[PDB]
This record gives structure tokens, C-alpha cells and sequence, in this order.
């Protein structure tokens, strides 16, 4: 109820059936380019990949997604730092903030309110947010498996 | 159809604060690797655990 | 000037009822050697189920660049949870689905 | 393929060939921590997919009302009370092979007469 | 083969143990301590303060006539505390974050030398994490480098 | 052929790991064992 | 008697209970009554205040807000 929001967040694979290096990257509202689904992970307070993936996919036994999340696990590998993700954030989309202590802060408030209306709109809840993006990427990566 | 009806809407609270008195864990406190065969439950789509 | 005091207290963390809880907000537990209840004041009984029973890498310290005063209590020594005349609380629970508005 | 992660990193272990000794190794490289390889294999694409085709097995399948009941015995307990399906495997040049599922051992043993 | 619509006339015509009691320690020190919690976020299972050496030291890190939105309490003093805090020596370093949601009913159920119990309600509840294992970055020299 | 299982292995003069996986894209994809390009499905009919 | 199972024209006297009590037209009554029951006191609430920032040299304010609105 209010508001009728109607931002949409949507979540990109890349790279075509046969070829290698197909990498993930999902859009975020008010950003321009598109991000990619483990920086974001960074930005959310999860610095480690092992619990990357094991929110994204919730069994170990298979093999098949895991191999395919290691190019994210490498563009991930590229960028460790929860700092450097939200300056990542901050510095990629929305310029009027100039400032760069004022484009982390605001791309954090990004990350807390735009970022997912549902749910919640408050300070805190980037764990959940950050099972339910694993869940929309175990969605994709499994509808990509055929199954 | 002549039997068919448009719902109006009601209130998730009460079933969500329902759910958590039977020992619903929340979804901040899941983690696979201890909770497998856990069944996720989902209210108007949002994940509570 | 932040000083740990002993962290060697052990204490154990409670996840209540509400009811009782607000109420919180005395009894006795009585230690059955692998389940433990509580016998409140007159007024249930409740018996409280080890929840997790190794519990690392968690403790409890309070609060007396800003730095302020911070001094540390004790480990947590295992995760717990109460567990519950029930039909009058099932009825309260029934109870509780009938908020209205004007 | 079944990779491990390091210690306190977590990361994945990228493989590291050891020219000294002449021996696959296993690194992370954002620490100093490698460890020995158990194995020569490295990497194994598997084209041809088969797996899948028995998804989504619970222990509660039996309680299910949608799906069907069969009378044929199972090799094992040889309970003529199952629940059959066919595989999970969502592709075009998927076979139609029921797979039986015995609502009493729980045992998977399909219905294929030319491969078991 | 017919509607039956003489209905009107058919129904017309037919109808070992061991007690150890609790006890509320008196609000004075509820209003002079606040209790928070510590959760940590490096797999390792021991990590205790001991090992964490000394000193331990946890921080904190013209117009005229015109037009204001607002806000509320609770949500603002939570707002205007937004620097968390962090314990090192002088090198380990843990930095906290809220947790928010794990609030709702926490007890604490402090055991001292007797038998007995102290319960004491959880104010908040922080997830520590360890920062700067590796000790390493460069922000403008990564954006460059990721644009291989 | 006699052999139940059929192996095929091959070998080259950072990591070889990437190369390698270089080369199995381009045998996978770009080797044309026979037949010319935008030919599929043959069908014999009297 | 009266634990004996139903045929399928006693079904016809469920469906008059059906429609004894909703109507052909139904639908359209229940969500604009609700409408008017609830969703113009969520409108009228969720966002009733609004306040003037008044500056002098003392600062000032001012604030109107809308409460329980009222139908004919
Ligand atoms: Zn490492
Ligand atoms: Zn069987």
C-alpha cells in the first residue's frame, strides 16, 4: 500500500549455450551499467565467496552450478572489499553525489531502500535481502541448467 | 463463470506473527549447511524464513 | 579506556514467549539430568530445549571518532530456547486473529 | 569440479602445477596457504547430460495426492504399493522411462527393460 | 427429463534433579550498562577475547519561507548512529555491524558462582567481523585494472 | 575402435589449465568432421 | 438418514444458497464497499501531514495533518 512503486529489479546472464565464460550481472535502479551478482554480494556485507555459494546454491553434491558461479567467484576475486564495492556502486552509477564520502553513505542508503522495496525499507536487513538475491540467482542458474 | 468471485485483500500480519509461535526460524538465522531439508515459507512472496 | 573484566562468566541466551517476555520486561529452574524446566511464580512450568549446544565466537559485553566506556561480560555458554493449561493460551493465540479497525 | 576453499580465506583453491617436486598443488591466492592434490583431475565438462532426470526426490513424496499409485512390486521389499513418475529432466530428447518410487524402503527402481 | 418446480409442495409435505531459582537484577544497572551481543563471522570455531591478545580496545569510528519533510524517534536516534565500532591491540581487527531483526526477545541468563541465574534483557545484537586478514587494496588502481 | 572406450588425448609444447580450455572451445565448436556447411536432417524419401 | 451421501441435483439447492447470498453482481459491491470502509482512511493517513518551515531573524514551523474522514 502507497507510493505504487515501479521499480524492477532484474538479474542478466550473459554468454550463449556452448560458449565459455558466462558471467552474471544484474541491474540496480537508479545505477546505469549493470553490476555483477557476487560485487553486489560485497556490498551487502558478505566479503567471502565460500558463503556466496553457499547462499546461492543450497547443495553441496552439485557440481554443475558451482562451476558455473566461478567466472562471478573471479570478477569477485577482483574486487574483495566491502568498501571498495560500495565505492564500486558509488562510483559506476548516479554522479550528482561528487563527493565520494556522500556517494558510499548514499549508495549504502541505495543498497537499504531503493534496493528491493519489498520486504522492508530499514537499516539492517542486507542479510535477508542478501538470501533472497541467492534465491532469485539459484532460479535463474537452475532454469539455465534445463531443469 | 458464474460462481466466480474477485478476492479483496486481507492482513499478513497475523499469519506471519502466527507462524513464528510454532518455531518458524527466521530467515536471518538459516543456514544450509545445518538445515538441508528445511521447507521454505513464503508470504505475498516475501521470504520470512 | 576499554577493559575486559573476566569474560569467564558463562551466560545463556533465552529465546521467550511474548507474553512472558513483556511480562519480563520469578521462578526456578529446575536442572533434570538432559531437560530442564522452570517452575515460575504463582506460574507454569517450562521446559527449555538445548538449542545449540556448541555456541563459540559469541559473547556479551556492555556499554557505560568517539571513544566510550566498554567493558566485557562473559561467553555465552549455550544457545537455548523456552518451549511451553495450554488451551488458554491456545485460545489466546486463536485470540489474537480478530484485531479490527474503525 | 568439487573444488575446496582455503582456510580463514575461504576462496577458491585455483590448481598450481609445482614445477620442483613436479606435482599439482592447490593455491588461493590471496594468502600463502596451498595444499597437496589428492587427484590429477582438474576440470570435466560432461556434455551430454543425464542427471536431473530424478530431481526433487523428498522423503515425503509418498504423501503426495497428484501423483499416481501403481501396483508392481518392488525388487527389494516387494511392495506393490508405489508412486511412479517420470524423469525430472526437462529437455526434448528426454525419454519417457517411469521411475518407480516404493512408498515403503524408498527405493528409485525405474521400468527400463533394455538398461538397469 | 422435466424441472421439477413443484418443490414447494414436496417440502411443505414432507417437513537427578536440580532447583536453582531466578532472580531480576534491581534496574539500577539496567540504567547504567546496556547489554549488547557478540556474534564473530570467521568460521573459526575457538577465536576467544584471550587469544585476542592485549590491549583490547572496542571504538567507535538566501531562502525564505519553504518546505521540510519528517521523520520519526526511534528510527532517527538509530540513524544519527551510524559510525560502528571496532576492537583491536595496537594486529587484529573486528569491526560490527546491527543486526536489527534479532532483536524481539532475547533473555540472558547469566550464570554467577552459585547455582543460581541472573536474567537480563538483551537491549541489541551486533555480528562482528574480522577485517584486514590479508592487508591488501587500491581502489582507482582496481578500476583500472578491472578494465582489461 | 576395438576399444570399449573410446579416449582421445592431447597435449601442447601462467597456468596451462586456460589454454587448455581455449582448445576445447575451439574442438568443440569450429572442427567440421565432414559434410558441408547448413546441412542437417538428410531424409531419404521414395 | 442423515448421514447419507448427497446426489448430484440436491447439488442446485447449494448453488441458490450461493447466490441468495452474494448476488449475480457481487463482486462490485464488496470492493467498493471495501474501498470506502477502508482504503479512504490508508489514503487520508499515509500521508496527511505536511508542515511549513518558517525562518525569522527565531526559527518556526507550522503543520496540518488530516485525521478520520467522514462520508454522507
Ligand atoms: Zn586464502
Ligand atoms: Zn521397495
Amino acid at each position: 500500500k502507497g507510493s505504487r512503486f515501479i521499480s524492477t529489479l532484474q538479474v542478466k546472464l550473459y554468454g550463449r549455450e556452448g560458449s565459455s565464460a558466462r558471467t552474471i550481472k544484474a541491474t540496480l535502479p537508479y545505477i546505469k551499467q549493470d553490476i555483477p551478482i557476487v560485487i553486489i554480494f560485497r556490498a551487502l556485507g558478505i566479503i567471502p565467496d565460500g558463503e556466496i555459494l553457499e547462499h546461492i546454491c543450497y547443495d553441496v553434491n552439485d557440481w554443475q552450478m558451482l562451476e558455473m558461479l566461478k567466472p562471478c567467484v573471479e570478477d569477485g576475486f577482483v574486487i574483495q572489499d566491502r568498501e571498495t564495492a560500495l565505492d564500486f556502486i558509488g562510483r559506476r552509477g548516479t554522479a550528482l553525489g561528487i563527493k565520494k564520502e556522500k556517494r558510499i553513505q548514499y549508495a549504502k542508503d541505495i543498497l537499504q531502500k531503493e534496493f528491493l522495496p519489498h520486504i522492508t525499507q530499514l537499516e539492517g536487513f542486507e542479510s535477508r535481502k542478501a538470501f533472497f538475491l541467492g534465491y532469485m540467482i539459484n532460479r535463474l542458474l537452475l532454469c539455465a541448467l534445463d531443469r | 463463470s458464474l460462481m466466480s468471485c474477485i478476492s479483496v485483500g486481507t492482513d499478513p500480519m497475523p499469519i506471519i506473527t502466527f507462524l513464528s509461535e510454532w518455531g518458524m526460524e527466521p530467515l536471518e538465522d538459516y543456514v544450509p549447511h545445518q538445515s538441508p531439508d528445511a521447507t521454505r515459507v513464503f508470504v505475498n512472496g516475501v521470504w520470512h524464513g | 579506556d576499554l577493559d575486559l573484566e573476566r569474560s569467564n562468566r558463562q551466560v545463556w541466551l533465552v529465546r521467550l514467549p511474548m507474553f512472558l517476555a513483556e511480562k519480563w520486561r520469578l521462578g526456578k529452574i529446575r536442572i533434570n539430568k538432559s531437560k530442564i524446566t522452570l517452575l515460575l511464580n504463582e506460574p507454569h512450568e517450562y521446559d527449555l530445549e538445548l538449542t545449540k549446544k556448541v555456541v563459540e565466537n559469541e559473547y556479551v559485553f556492555t556499554e557505560q571518532t568517539i571513544p566510550k566506556k566498554t567493558a566485557i561480560v562473559g561467553t555465552v555458554c549455550h544457545e537455548c530456547q523456552v518451549m511451553p493449561y495450554h488451551k488458554i493460551v491456545e485460545q489466546r493465540r486463536n485470540i489474537v486473529k480478530l484485531n479490527n479497525k474503525e | 569440479t568439487t573444488f575446496r576453499f582455503c582456510r580463514d580465506c575461504n576462496n577458491m583453491l585455483y590448481p598450481r602445477e609445482d614445477k620442483e617436486n613436479n606435482r599439482l598443488l592447490f593455491e588461493c591466492r590471496t594468502c600463502s596457504y596451498v595444499e597437496e592434490a589428492g587427484s590429477p583431475l582438474v576440470y570435466r565438462h560432461e556434455l551430454i547430460t543425464n542427471i536431473g532426470e530424478t530431481a526433487g526426490v523428498v522423503q515425503d513424496i509418498g504423501s503426495d495426492p497428484t501423483l499416481p499409485r501403481s501396483d508392481r512390486e518392488c525388487p527389494k521389499c516387494h511392495s506393490r504399493e508405489n508412486v511412479f513418475f517420470q524423469s525430472q529432466q526437462r529437455r526434448k530428447d528426454t525419454s519417457m522411462v517411469l521411475f518407480f518410487v516404493c512408498l515403503s524402503c524408498s527405493h528409485i527402481f525405474t521400468s527400463d527393460q533394455k538398461n538397469k | 427429463f422435466i424441472k421439477r418446480d413443484r418443490m414447494r409442495r414436496n417440502f411443505l409435505r414432507m417437513r537427578e534433579y536440580n532447583e536453582f531459582p531466578l532472580r531480576a537484577i534491581p534496574k539500577e544497572d539496567l540504567e547504567n550498562m546496556r547489554t549488547h551481543l557478540l556474534k564473530f563471522q570467521s568460521k573459526k570455531k575457538i577465536n576467544p577475547v584471550t587469544d585476542f591478545h592485549l590491549p583490547v580496545r572496542l571504538h567507535r569510528k538566501r531562502k525564505t519561507r519553504q518546505l521540510k519533510v519528517l521523520d520519526e524517534n526511534a528510527k532517527k536516534l538509530r540513524f544519527e548512529e551510524f559510525y560502528p565500532w571496532v576492537m583491536e591491540d595496537f594486529y587484529n581487527t573486528w569491526v560490527g555491524s546491527y543486526e536489527a531483526g534479532n532483536s524481539d526477545s532475547y533473555v540472558l541468563l547469566s550464570v554467577e558462582d552459585d547455582g543460581s541465574f541472573t536474567m537480563i534483557p538483551a537491549d541489541k545484537v551486533y555480528k562482528f567481523t574480522a577485517r584486514n586478514k590479508y592487508a591488501t587494496x587500491x581502489x582507482x588502481x582496481x578500476x583500472x585494472x578491472x578494465x582489461x | 575402435d576395438n576399444d570399449e572406450k573410446l579416449i582421445i588425448r592431447c597435449r601442447v609444447v601462467a597456468e596451462e589449465d586456460h589454454m587448455l580450455k581455449k582448445i576445447e572451445n575451439t574442438m568443440l565448436e569450429n572442427i567440421t568432421l565432414r559434410g558441408v556447411e547448413n546441412i542437417e536432417r538428410v531424409v531419404m524419401m521414395k | 438418514d442423515e448421514s447419507a451421501p448427497i446426489t448430484a441435483e440436491d447439488s442446485w439447492a447449494v448453488i441458490s444458497a450461493f447466490f441468495r447470498e452474494k448476488g449475480l453482481v457481487s463482486q462490485q459491491l464488496d470492493s467498493f464497499n471495501q474501498f470506502v470502509d477502508y482504503t479512504l482512511q490508508d489514503i487520508i493517513c499515509e500521508d496527511s501531514t505536511l508542515i511549513l518551515e518558517q525562518l525569522a531573524q527565531i526559527s518556526r514551523k507550522y503543520e496540518i495533518s488530516f485525521g478520520k474522514i467522514y462520508v454522507t
